[PDB]
């Protein structure tokens, strides 16, 4: 399969984080934007979409 | 029930597709990879988007996972899977102000005309 | 079809509306029969300023709320596994209201003017202000505005299968991910459901049907034909009371979709319908002078992103830009909520 290494940093209204990610690329960000966010967050403001 | 119903995203040779598939929850690996694989791909292990492949010797309950997770068809790392180390960041204005920089492009050339 | 446990806390409670009826002294009468009226029209249209910054707060507030409650489509991935999940309960005002578009809904707080004399005898530029300010001030611009679907018994969509299908989607994902399993269920008797236009509910914790397991995982509620359906439906809708009436028992306001032009609602509801049913099912036999503006029974044509209804004659627009989201966003959304179940 076809799988990339990217780094990611979320920004937000936060001092974020940069981290590296092995993401496969063959698929629509929205299945992959949850897992993003899975990593680099430490997991209302009405709440926003983010890619 | 013992059962999670899973999307697997297929190994792409004409792009990924998510193959929903129902998995046994408390069987180990080694009986439902081939079965799987035979499903996915017409004819070596499951791991989350980002995260590392789960072990053959393991249950999915045991490593974790519910009927709405995406699970990719990878196979197992020859040396040890090495963790993620985050770098924190204190400020990420400056990346992007510097990322919209270029030294001298053809922009600062039709300025310049 | 979940395996994991929610549990229903407090709902955040919306950003606070309120229904200040705002009360507008009328226009100065003219000179009953010049610095004197320009002062009196200087006065009272600085008071028509600020009581217009007045009721525009009120709209912004109104607005704030209806976006609260109801968000643009692409925003309802990051809703599920938050503490709003499934708020919407049975005491709120929002309760099984599905967004369909943005349409200029009128102001929630009327304005009023006290009822002395409303003729031309009035101040020319006074009383020109005030009737501009209440002409357009019904109003406020572009909020989210939906379907009532506890006011609905059948909801003929009209229109191409791709728009249809959109808008059906949009709808029933603005619902199941702000409404329990126990609250809300959804049923889809579709002549094909191998179609990612409608395979998506595969995950979906609300077409499960309760305490019945057929084939792997919960049997769910997709079937091939409205016969079908109501054989796997009647046991969870064969106590209820007539579409009119009220029932004082808990059941679900639940949603069945027929994406089959050719079927007839008539075979899962009756003509007076059930209570808690939504027959939500696609068409394309238009109608013409028909006329129904019965909200209840609404017929609703969607064209190119505008859902327009059949009132008294004529296709009258309801929405201005219709919401609308793929297959792709929708598997997304069923996906993030069949991680999670009650029923």
């Amino acid at each position: 399969m076809p799988i990339v290494r990217v780094a990611v940093l979320a920004a937000g209204d936060d001092g974020g984080r940069l981290t590296e990610m092995a993401l496969p690329s063959e698929l629509p960000l929205r299945e992959i934007l949850p897992a993003v966010q899975r990593i680099v967050q430490p997991a209302a403001p009405n709440p926003v979409r983010l890619s | 029930m013992p059962i999670v119903r899973v999307a697997v995203l297929a190994a792409g040779d004409d792009g990924g597709r998510l193959t929903e598939m129902a998995l046994p929850s408390e069987l180990p690996l080694r009986e439902i990879l081939p079965a799987v694989q035979r499903i996915v791909q017409p004819a070596l292990s499951l791991a989350p988007i980002g995260g590392a492949p789960f072990s053959l010797d393991a249950t999915l309950d045991t490593v974790g996972v519910v009927d709405g997770d995406l699970l990719a068809l990878q196979a197992v790392p020859s040396g040890p899977p090495a963790p993620r180390i985050v770098e924190d960041i204190a400020d990420a204005a400056v990346i992007f102000s510097e990322a919209r920089r270029r030294q001298w492009g053809p922009t600062h050339i039709a300025r310049g005309a | 079809m979940s395996r994991l446990i929610f549990e229903h806390q407090r709902r955040l409670t919306p950003p606070t509306t309120r229904k200040g009826t705002i009360t507008i002294e009328p226009p100065p009468q003219l000179p009953r029969v010049t610095e004197e009226v320009d002062a009196e029209r200087a006065d009272y249209l600085r008071y028509l300023s600020v009581v217009r910054d007045n009721v525009r707060a009120h709209a912004a507030e109104q607005r704030a709320a209806l976006e609260w409650s109801h968000p643009e489509p692409e925003v309802l991935a990051t809703i599920p596994g938050t503490r709003r999940q499934w708020e919407r309960d049975p005491r709120d005002r929002d309760f099984l209201v599905l967004r369909a578009g943005r349409h200029d809904v009128p102001l929630d707080a009327a304005l009023k003017v006290k009822d002395t004399a409303d003729e031309i005898d009035l101040e020319p530029v006074a009383h020109s202000a005030l009737r501009g300010l209440l002409d357009v001030q019904r109003t406020v611009r572009d909020a989210p505005t939906g379907l009532d679907v506890a006011k609905l018994a059948r909801i003929t969509v009209i229109g191409e299968a791709d728009e249809a299908r959109a808008a059906i989607r949009a709808w029933i994902a603005q619902a199941v991910t702000w409404h329990d399993p126990t609250m809300l269920g959804v049923a889809l008797a579709a002549p094909d459901l191998e179609s990612g236009d409608w395979s998506w509910l595969k995950w979906l914790p609300h077409v499960d049907v309760p305490n019945e397991a057929d084939g792997v995982g919960p049997a769910r509620y997709l079937t091939t034909s409205t016969a079908e359906l109501r054989e796997r439906l009647a046991p969870a809708l064969a106590d209820r009371p007539l579409f009119p009436a009220e029932s004082g028992a808990a059941l679900k306001h639940l949603l069945v979709v027929l994406d089959d032009p050719d079927a007839d609602p008539d075979d899962i509801a009756r003509k007076p319908g059930l209570t808690g049913v939504t027959v939500i099912h696609r068409t394309t036999e238009l109608p013409n002078r028909e006329q129904y503006p019965d909200p209840e029974r609404p017929i609703l044509r969607v064209a190119d992103g505008r859902i327009e209804r059949w009132q008294v004659g004529g296709w009258q627009p309801c929405v201005d830009v219709a919401d609308a989201m793929s297959a792709a966003e929708a598997a997304h959304i069923a996906r993030r909520l069949s991680r999670w179940d009650s029923n």
